[PDB]
């Protein structure tokens, strides 16, 4: 953790990634005024409960975390933002920017390479959402990096999800709706499960748009779910 | 595996392999950058790259604004990077506070060092693989450039370049201060030292950049920015008549 | 690869895998079935018990959390009362502090968290139990299965334990029927008590082989064990 | 209050010490013994607040007989004072203070003479010819001042200690049951069990 | 009450030519009790003289604190403190216990063996330096001994005549204080030897 | 106490009384209330003056240790905001009551700074129980832009109104002048106008005055 | 701090084994003083030797040591042993007997010796010491925290060739001017050099005090060692 | 003390006279009370100098740090900041703070911290002992959207009458004009403003 | 967060030596040399500045650093440890003594102070000890002039003179044939440059070469008067010019 190699690499943040892309594939998309955040669940056994395993995770009201790799490590990063997120608002009284939090679990992340007694985080998060000066996604890699993004995708579809999200970035220069890209997202991740097909998935979907949520982070579900589900189903073939 | 490569003892030769190990970590960004001194200003280029087209170029960024008036551009991996600037940033508002005074450049970079140096001789500690480049006009000293390297190590430059390439870098400037016999840019705008250093860096790498491949920090009298890419844009359109 | 790469839980294997936690994962497999499922009016926990010797008590797999919540373990015991006693504190501080009976998703991820803590934590050891937990709270029914990784998850039906693959089929098999065994308690624990039938290589099950436990929209979870089974056989 | 009174003559130290313990209205005790030894060569008395009475001088003589044990050797009675002293010293500025007034009577073996200490909770140390604690010296010292000498027997001073005990008995406001009387010489401790009618 | 005032007694310290002189008297009583006629209020650490005035159970635990932080010093240094250390010593030593301070008015004299310069100083309880080259004085009859010395004291006296000055000073500033008396003491220092002597007065 | 501190043009100046009293009573007619912060930054305290002279020394010695730290001359806003900061902290149980003045590489300052730890800036400052004798002075012949000479007399002039109608204050008048370009002046017993008129008679005492009960030589070696 | 199969502290036996380098010192106790020589490890013409203490500290006035090990270390400890005695004199006014101030430090010493996982000091020493209750005393104490009494002991190199040269000679009546004689003899011939000279050697004695009632520690100044060099013979 | 601030068409201005006192003696006649916690965010301090110094000193801290990590922070941050330390700390404090800053989304606004460490947004604040004698003055003269040099006036006036009345007040009138333009310090004088 | 190192770093080896130390030992001799030599009247400590890159400004690296205005050190070994060594004696200057009895420490006793703080980093849990070696020069008004070194164990010796580093074989060889108990100060300044020429490579002036001596009091140095008592420092880092009018007569 703490070791650097000879070449100056460190071998234990390499392995974490390992971790990270023999998880599910995760994205996340930025609009013109929000950000869409979207999911493969794989349906292990017909036991498993329907919309009711939800692997997206709201940090104030404002921002949405999805993740890729060993989940608990996930859930562990988002009470920390959740931590770091109530701590900045009582004493700045305006919710936390998107940059400020993306630093906060920068340092966090980061701060768990540098000791022998700990591991880095076995997971990669895309996260973001809308404050004072429009939409922010990031995603943030078991080293602490982290960089913003037009369109960022993680875990086992990562590559063609990244040839998708690069597509999108050259036919719609200009923008791109959150009507749209909620459409999208629900295509993308169907195409990246073409790697897991042996296994059933589930998709779930997320958004948090000025215009049509309101700044805050809200689940797809119902008509909106159903509508990208079919564009995605109709696409594929 | 002996324990001498692993932690921050001494080996029998009396090296540090974690510390040299530290310093090539520098170097994985493949990112090259130089510092030059004005008249009364002190400037700070870097290369920006931006190879994943999915990236927003507006994020991706290793010059940092410490305090009014100190910046720093990191040579090293963004997330210990990040650490640094972190820490310097509430070293700098702390002094501010307990001292009434502005924490001077050399100031920081001293305070720095002494942060790294614990990490060399504490063994729970890795260094961090960076090398911080510290620019700001001191109100007492003038134009002023100290760097900082894994090991503890700090002192103040004429000017300096740090990354992979850094000695064809080096060795430019070298020259040219061998003519000049002066250690620093005789020029009033720091308009003309962000040439100056421009140049110098297309003619030491051998590489033509456009307003998306450069990265300008400026330090004047109480105040330390950084350019967009317009204000590289109008420098680099400034060189292109007569060179 | 496997070599110097499991001497504690916060060291990545080369394959990007965490050693201790699995091999805590597998104190499961070796701990003695356990059977969970549930309908929309209640969800049942069926455990078959074991003992040491013929001389000897057949050892508790149902611990209750709250009178709406009980889990059933299977792996380390002892564990297993760590974290149950968590887990009925977390109930009773949400009735105290809230007056709220805590919903079992939430019991879930607490769970969840906890076990993470010890698996990047250096000089602990991951937890080596899996656990059934049941629970009727404002949205009706739940069962959810809880692995030392701290992975959690919301199902119909599972089981655990040795040979538990069988049950789990079997379960996977019978999903329509039993889902809809509502308003009938002695339907549906007859639908377990058969469904941990596919679990053995071992013999008849007794009237101490046998632990049951149910809890249910006007039922509070209660636990049934000897002479009290035995109408079930 | 409590009477707490030391002499030394030439060859001992006398201390006598008062018997009633008394609780409001009531005597609840006619026969206590103000008094622990410290070592086989020195004795302490002491007066002051109820508990912390007892339980200073119980503390002072268990590290006392823990030091004899450990170098297998007697403390002097400067050095047991100086010890005593100096907890004094510390209790003064404590949460809750020792309460505690004692006189330290003692017999130096490598200098052959007695030795008497007088000590206030405050942890004032004196060595002194006579000493008392409380009001009894009010009485006492102007007739010590008068009738002792240097010189004077273990007897003769026992008849000086009986002159005080009489002032007390006619002068003070308080009934204190008589003294325990106890001598400490070249021999050790021992007690007068005859003073109430001797 | 006054924690000052429990105990009594006066310490006054005077220069002469090439010499100090340091006086006390011997009282301690409990309040109106007179209880010793032998309580010294004057130390030495080698050639350093101490005097302390105030509440007697801080009398002794400053003098066994100095003789501990003397000795320590003198062990690490290899030679003895001089005058001028000694006091900053006492100082400091005094304003560590700021907000619990000892019930205490030191006086140092000495002569500094190098430069053979006389030395005397004075403190408050707090541990603050009072620097006077004639004279200082405290306890409990501080009052009169200022009167005192003020009227009796001229500078450059010769250690047989400053003897007489002290000692005049002290006996009748002490026979003024109802706390003060009962025997006296007084020390000549010259760089060379030091002498002692008891002085005959009041006993009431 | 009386202790001013006058602005002039190129500097500093300040000045304090020679009297130090336990409540009526004088014990030292000539001490020294001119404290040094650092060679540039001198200080004067009124209050408990145990505790102006501590809070000086262990500002003055934080202070060293950063100037070395720094490779930087000391400041006087570095001295303000540590003494105000440590007397805050105490909640002004440390009964300092200070007025600081200097020169550093930024110019000259004048400062006071009290128990509670607030402080305050001016041009010309007083503090003590003769505050207000020399605040009529200061007040009566100020003006702006002050020669060093000037200012070392309305200093010198505040301080004997403070020696003469304070009774908390009396003696000497002490002067420390610091001025941008120079090495800071510490002027002691700058004024005498108090000294003793010659007494009487002589009270030289004929030997042998003194009954001595014994004696003896004490010994000092080892 | 661990065992070792035989039952003996690894640490312990490598600091001993560290002590067997370092320059033997030497304690003769006689009836009426105690004589601490101790030799300097192979030196310089440019050490000050006039300002110079490796090998021979103070205690208190009636209590010293003679080093054999690392300095640093020993400094650490002497230091914590000088605060031990001051403490004693406070509470008792009285002087530290010689035996609980060495048990003391013994104690420290095994206290390394038996947790912490910290190195013990790589020091050995020999006291030189008087009181009232025992007069004259020498003692020694290792690494281990084990203590003895003696009459005449050495410690640091040839441990082995001091002390069967000292049984050999030492004798219960000897003066300390006798004592003085053989502690050099026996260095003398334990040395690993040519010759013995002054500038190699530390030595003190605790004697009663030239004419008193009282005892007198002398370290002896470079050149008294000189004097002290030919009056007993080997210039 | 007497201190406002006002928020107008352009801005905010803030205002304070210049008297310090002990008792009944004037230890400092020419005060400074417009403190800066950032280059347009300012405060007027009431109450314990000692203790609104130390806060102004916190808060002036947290906002440097704010800057280095975040950018420029609202004025509603600058008065949760003084609110923070000003609550958590109420049992230890004597400090009344009026807050007021400037910035190009928001424009002028006006935060009053009152003795308990509550929080008020207001058009205008008025506080400081010499402030309960302008209450009746302030409410019937204060508009909403004032021109620069009205404001001015308002002040100049409403501080005259509350300096006139209140012995703690006096000296010099200080303000601090807060705008997109930038910063504006301005003096008035006894001969002056007593002549209104 | 936390240390998993609560053991000594610095063990016993099956021979008795102590590996770190003899490491950090090498560490030195790989080091620039520095030395000091004792006159009768001051004491010079010099050593050479090896600068990094002809684009650093070498004053601003300082190797001679004050430590009280009497004392002052030099070393050699690692540059970043001497730095942190360096602050922390300042600060126990203070602390230890001078906050007590309001004068600066004598010289053997901040030495000592020194190597108490490097002893600890060969014994404490989690850390290695320090890579240098000092050279501490000072005066006090009782000890006269001194000079001392510093080892990476904690161990001190004082020094007529000697030199560490590099060449320090050589130079104490030099150094003992020309060393005398009648030196005045300006000889030993020559002496020093002397010694030092055989050490250094390339140039040799005031630029690339850094003295400082303990001589007599500058109460120019002081920064202010008034105070007779109060001589100023003793320590004074020689200027280039003055380190160049000295090679001209050499
Ligand atoms: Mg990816
Ligand atoms: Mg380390
Ligand atoms: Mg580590
Ligand atoms: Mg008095
Ligand atoms: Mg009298
Ligand atoms: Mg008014």
């Amino acid at each position: 953790n703490s070791v650097f190699s000879p070449d100056g690499r460190n071998f234990q943040v390499e392995y974490a990634v390992k971790a990270v892309e023999n998880g599910t594939t995760s994205i996340g998309i930025k609009c013109n005024d929000g950000v869409v955040f979207a999911v493969e669940k794989l349906i292990t056994s017909k036991l498993l409960v329907p919309q009711k395993n939800v692997k997206i995770q709201v940090v104030d009201r404002h921002i949405g975390c999805v993740y890729s790799g060993l989940i608990p490590d996930g859930r562990h990063l988002v009470n920390r933002g959740r931590e770091e997120a109530a701590s900045f608002k009582k004493l700045y009284k305006t919710p936390i920017p998107i940059p400020a939090f993306a630093d906060r679990l920068g340092q966090y992340v980061q701060a768990h390479t540098l000791y022998n007694s700990v591991r880095p985080f076995g997971v990669s998060t895309i996260f973001g959402g809308v404050d004072k000066n429009g939409a922010h996604l990031y995603m943030l890699e078991p080293s602490g990096s982290y960089w913003g993004y037009k369109g960022a995708a993680t875990g086992k579809g990562r590559q063609s999800a990244k040839a998708e999200l690069e597509k999108l970035v050259d036919h719609h220069p200009e923008g791109l709706s959150a009507r749209e890209a909620v459409k999208q997202a629900a295509k993308i991740i169907y195409l990246a499960h073409e790697d897991n097909k042996e296994k059933d998935f589930e998709l779930e979907i997320s958004w948090c748009s000025l215009s049509e949520t309101n700044g805050l982070h809200k689940f797809v579900k119902g008509d909106l779910l159903q509508e990208a589900i079919d564009f995605a189903q109709k696409e594929i073939n | 595996a002996g324990y001498d490569r692993h932690i921050t003892i001494f080996s029998p030769e009396g090296r540090l392999y974690q510390v040299e190990y530290a310093f090539k970590a520098t170097n994985q960004t493949n990112i090259n950058s130089l510092a030059v001194r004005g008249k009364d200003c002190t400037v700070v280029i870097s290369q920006k790259k931006v190879p994943d087209k999915l990236l927003d170029p507006t994020t991706v960024s290793y010059i940092f604004c410490i305090s009014r008036t100190i910046g720093m551009v990191v040579n090293g991996p963004i997330p210990d990077a990040r650490n640094a600037a972190l820490r310097a940033k509430a070293e700098a508002a702390e002094f501010r506070y307990k001292y009434g005074y502005d924490m001077p450049c050399d100031v920081l970079a001293k305070r720095m060092a002494n942060l790294s140096q614990i990490y060399t001789q504490r063994a729970y500690m890795r260094p961090l693989g960076v090398i911080l480049t510290f620019v700001s006009v001191d109100e007492e000293l003038g134009p002023s450039i100290y760097k900082t390297d894994p090991a503890g190590y700090y002192v103040g430059y004429k000017a300096t370049a740090t990354g992979p390439k850094q000695q064809e870098i080096t060795t430019n400037l070298e020259n040219h201060f061998k003519k000049s016999k002066i250690d620093h840019i005789n020029e009033e705008s720091w308009e003309k030292v962000v040439e100056f250093a421009i140049t110098h860096m297309i003619d030491a790498l051998g590489t033509e950049f456009s307003k998306n491949d450069l990265e300008v920090g400026v330090a004047t009298k109480d105040k330390f920015f950084t350019l967009s890419a317009e204000n590289i844009e109008e420098r680099l359109v400034a060189i292109a008549e007569q060179d | 690869f496997r070599n110097n790469y499991d001497g504690d839980t916060v060291t990545f294997s080369p394959t990007g895998r965490l050693f201790q936690v699995e091999y805590a994962l597998e104190a499961i497999k070796q701990g003695s079935v356990t059977v969970g499922l549930r309908s929309n009016t209640h969800a049942v926990l069926v455990a078959l018990k074991r003992n040491a010797d013929e001389l000897s008590s057949y050892q508790k797999k149902i611990i209750k959390c709250d009178e709406h919540m009980g889990l059933s373990l299977a792996g380390l015991a002892p564990d297993a009362r760590v974290l149950s006693n968590y887990l009925r504190q977390q109930c009773n501080y949400s009735s105290l502090v809230f007056n709220r009976k805590l919903a079992v998703e939430r019991a879930g991820h607490l769970l969840c968290d906890k076990a993470q803590k010890n698996t990047q934590s250096y000089g602990g050891r991951p937890y080596g139990v899996g656990l059934l937990i049941i629970g009727y709270d404002k949205s009706g029914a739940h069962l959810l299965e809880f692995q030392p990784s701290g992975n959690v998850t919301e199902l119909y039906g599972t089981a655990i334990g040795a040979r538990s693959q069988g049950a789990k089929t079997y379960l996977e098999r019978t999903l329509d029927t039993f889902i809809k065994i509502d308003g009938n308690p002695d339907e549906l624990i007859k639908a377990g008590v058969e469904a941990i039938s596919q679990s053995l290589r071992d013999e008849s099950l007794t009237v101490d082989n046998l632990s049951i436990a149910i809890v249910g929209k006007d039922t509070p979870f209660t636990i049934y064990d000897g002479e009290a089974v035995a109408k079930y056989i | 209050m409590d009477i707490i009174l030391g002499i030394r003559v030439q060859d001992s130290v006398i201390l006598a010490s008062s018997k009633a313990v008394t609780r409001g209205i009531s005597v609840l005790k006619d026969s206590d013994d103000k008094t622990r030894q410290l070592s086989p060569h020195t004795l302490m008395s002491f007066a002051g607040e109820a508990g912390d009475t007892v339980q200073f001088a119980e503390y002072i003589q268990a590290n006392i007989q823990l030091y004899s044990i450990r170098e297998d050797y007697e403390l002097s009675p400067q050095a047991v004072s100086s010890f005593v002293r100096q907890e004094l010293a510390k209790s003064i500025r404590s949460r809750r203070p020792y309460q505690v007034n004692v006189l330290i009577g003692g017999y130096d073996k490598k200098k052959n003479k007695p030795e008497l200490y007088q000590i206030d909770y405050l942890g004032t140390k004196v060595e002194l010819p006579y000493g008392a604690h409380g009001y009894s010296g009010f009485y006492t010292f102007s007739l010590l001042d008068h009738h002792y000498r240097p010189d004077m027997t273990t007897e003769e001073g026992l008849d000086l200690l009986k002159l005080c005990v009489q002032e007390l008995e006619k002068r003070m406001p308080m009934d204190f049951k008589g003294v325990i009387v106890k001598i400490v010489d070249k021999d050790g401790i021992r007690q007068v069990d005859d003073f109430q009618a001797q | 009450s006054d924690p000052s005032s429990i105990n009594g007694g006066i310490v006054v310290a005077m220069t002469g030519k090439d010499c100090v002189a340091i006086a006390c008297d011997l009282r301690l009583g409990s309040q109106s009790l007179g209880v010793s006629n032998k309580f010294e209020k004057i130390f030495h650490y080698g050639h350093v003289f101490l005097g302390i005035t105030g509440l007697a159970t801080d009398v002794t635990t400053l003098n066994e604190m100095f003789r501990y932080k003397t000795n320590l010093y003198k062990l690490k240094e290899e030679r003895a403190i001089e005058p001028e250390t000694f006091t900053q010593l006492v100082s400091s030593s005094l304003y560590e216990r700021r907000f619990g301070p000892y019930f205490v008015g030191p006086v140092v004299a000495g002569i500094n063996s190098k430069s053979g310069k006389p030395f005397i100083a004075g403190f408050d309880l707090i541990g603050c330096i009072d620097e006077a080259k004639d004279f200082i004085v405290s306890g409990t009859a501080s009052d009169q001994l200022f009167g005192m010395c003020e009227s009796l004291y001229e500078p450059n006296l010769e250690p047989e005549d400053l003897f007489e000055t002290i000692s005049q000073a002290l006996l009748n500033a002490a026979d003024r204080d109802a706390l003060s008396g009962w025997g006296a003491v007084v020390y000549i220092i010259k760089k060379d030897e030091v002498v002692k002597r008891y002085l005959k007065m009041r006993q009431d | 106490t009386t202790i001013v501190g006058v602005k002039f043009n190129n500097g500093v100046v300040i000045a304090a009384d020679t009297r130090s009293t336990q409540g009526p009573i004088v014990a030292d007619k000539n001490c020294a209330k001119l404290h040094r912060i650092s060679p540039k930054i001198w200080c004067a305290g009124a209050g408990t003056a145990a505790d102006t002279e501590a809070v000086t020394q262990l500002i003055g010695s934080n202070i060293e240790l950063h100037s070395l730290y720094t490779s930087r001359e000391p400041r006087v806003v570095s001295a303000l905001q540590m003494l105000k900061q440590h007397l805050f902290k105490y909640q002004g149980h440390i009964g300092a009551y200070l007025i600081v003045a200097g020169v550093d590489p930024t110019g000259s300052h004048l400062f006071s700074i009290h128990a509670h730890g607030s402080t305050d800036v001016g041009y010309y400052l007083s503090l003590g129980s003769g505050s207000l004798a020399a605040m009529a002075v200061l007040e009566s012949h100020w003006k702006q832009d002050l020669t060093k000479e000037e200012a070392i007399k309305l200093a010198s002039d505040a301080i004997q109104a403070g020696i003469w109608n304070d009774l908390g204050s009396g003696s000497n008048v002490d002067v420390c002048v610091m001025e941008i370009g120079k090495d800071a002046e510490y002027l002691r017993n700058y004024l005498t106008p108090n000294v003793r008129e010659e007494k009487q008679k002589s009270y030289k005492f004929p030997r042998g005055t003194t009954a001595v009960l014994k004696e003896s030589i004490v010994n000092i070696c080892d | 701090t661990i065992f070792s199969p035989e039952g003996r502290l690894y640490q312990v036996e490598y600091a001993l084994e560290s002590i067997s380098h370092a320059g033997t010192a030497i304690g003769i106790m006689a009836s009426d003083g105690i004589v601490l020589a101790a030799e300097r490890k192979v030196t310089s013409t440019l050490l000050e030797q006039d300002t110079s203490t490796e090998k021979l500290y103070k205690l208190n006035d009636k209590i010293a040591v003679a080093v054999a090990g690392l300095t640093a270390d020993a400094e650490i400890l002497i230091n914590t042993a000088r605060i031990h005695a001051q403490n004693y004199l406070k509470t008792y006014n009285e002087d530290i007997p010689v035996e609980i101030l060495v048990r003391r430090l013994s104690d420290i010493k095994q206290g390394y010796t038996q947790h912490g996982g910290l190195r013990p000091f790589g020091v050995s020493f020999i006291y030189a010491g008087y009181d009232d209750r025992y007069g004259y005393q020498l003692y020694t104490s290792n690494p281990s925290g084990n203590y003895t009494g003696w009459k005449a002991i050495s410690v640091g190199a040839n441990t082995s060739a001091a002390q069967t040269l000292l049984q050999m000679d030492y004798k219960d009546d000897m003066k300390v001017d006798d004592a003085i004689e053989l502690a050099l003899k026996t260095l003398s011939k334990t040395t690993d050099s040519s010759a013995l000279t002054y500038d190699r050697l530390e030595f003190a004695t605790i004697r009663k005090g030239a004419n008193d009632g009282e005892v007198y520690q002398k370290i002896f100044k470079p050149q008294e060692i000189k004097d002290i060099l030919v009056k007993t013979g080997i210039t | 003390t007497s201190i406002m601030a006002v928020t107008f068409k352009d801005g905010v201005i803030l205002g304070a006279d210049s008297r310090t006192t002990t008792g009944a003696y004037i230890a400092n006649r020419v005060t400074d009370k417009l403190t800066r916690v950032h280059d347009k965010i300012w405060c007027c301090r009431s109450g314990s100098a000692a203790d609104t110094q130390a806060i102004a000193d916190i808060v002036q801290y947290h906002l440097e740090l704010y800057t280095s990590q975040y950018g420029t922070p609202s004025t509603e941050t600058a008065a949760s900041v003084f609110k923070e330390l000003c609550y958590e700390n109420k049992d230890n404090l004597t400090a009344g703070i009026i807050v007021a800053g400037y910035d190009d989304k928001n424009k002028g606004e006006v935060y009053t911290i009152p003795l308990g460490g509550s929080v008020h947004k207001l058009p205008y604040a008025i506080a400081g002992s010499g402030s309960t004698f302008i209450y009746g003055y302030c409410d019937k003269n204060f508009r909403e959207n004032m021109s620069k040099e009205e404001t001015v006036d308002f002040i100049k006036h409403s501080l005259s009458q509350a300096i006139k009345w209140d012995g703690s007040s006096g000296g010099v009138i200080r303000m601090v004009v807060l705008t997109a333009a930038g910063v504006e310090r301005l003096i008035f004088y006894p001969d002056e403003y007593e002549q209104l | 967060m936390t240390d998993r190192y609560s053991f000594s770093l610095t063990t016993f080896s099956p021979s008795g030596k102590l590996g770190q130390i003899d490491y950090a030992l090498t560490a030195v001799k790989q080091g620039v040399t520095s030395l000091g030599i004792k006159a009768t009247n001051g004491v010079v400590i010099a050593t050479e500045k090896k600068s990094s890159s002809p684009l650093a400004m070498s004053e601003t690296l300082s190797k001679v650093s004050l430590l009280t205005p009497d004392i002052g050190a030099v070393y050699s070994g690692m540059g970043p440890d001497y730095r942190v060594l360096v602050d922390k004696s300042r600060k126990v200057a203070h602390t230890s003594y001078k906050r007590i009895y309001g004068e600066y420490p004598p010289t053997k006793l901040l030495v000592s102070e020194v190597a108490k703080i490097m002893q600890e980093a060969t014994q404490s849990g989690g850390v290695r000890p320090f890579g240098v070696s000092l050279l501490i020069a000072g005066h006090d008004e009782f000890n006269g002039f001194s000079l001392y070194q510093v080892d990476p164990s904690g161990s001190y010796f004082p020094w007529k003179a000697t030199a560490i580093g590099k060449g320090s074989v050589a130079a104490k060889t030099f150094l003992e044939k020309r060393w005398n108990d009648e030196l005045e100060l300006e000889d030993a300044i020559h002496i020093a440059l002397l010694t030092l020429k055989e050490s250094v490579e390339g140039e040799f002036n005031g630029d690339t070469i850094e003295l400082a001596i303990i001589g007599d009091e500058n109460p120019d140095l002081l920064g202010y008067t008034g105070i007779p008592t109060d001589k100023g420092p003793r320590f004074r880092k020689l200027t280039s010019q003055e380190i160049n009018d000295r090679l001209e007569a050499l």
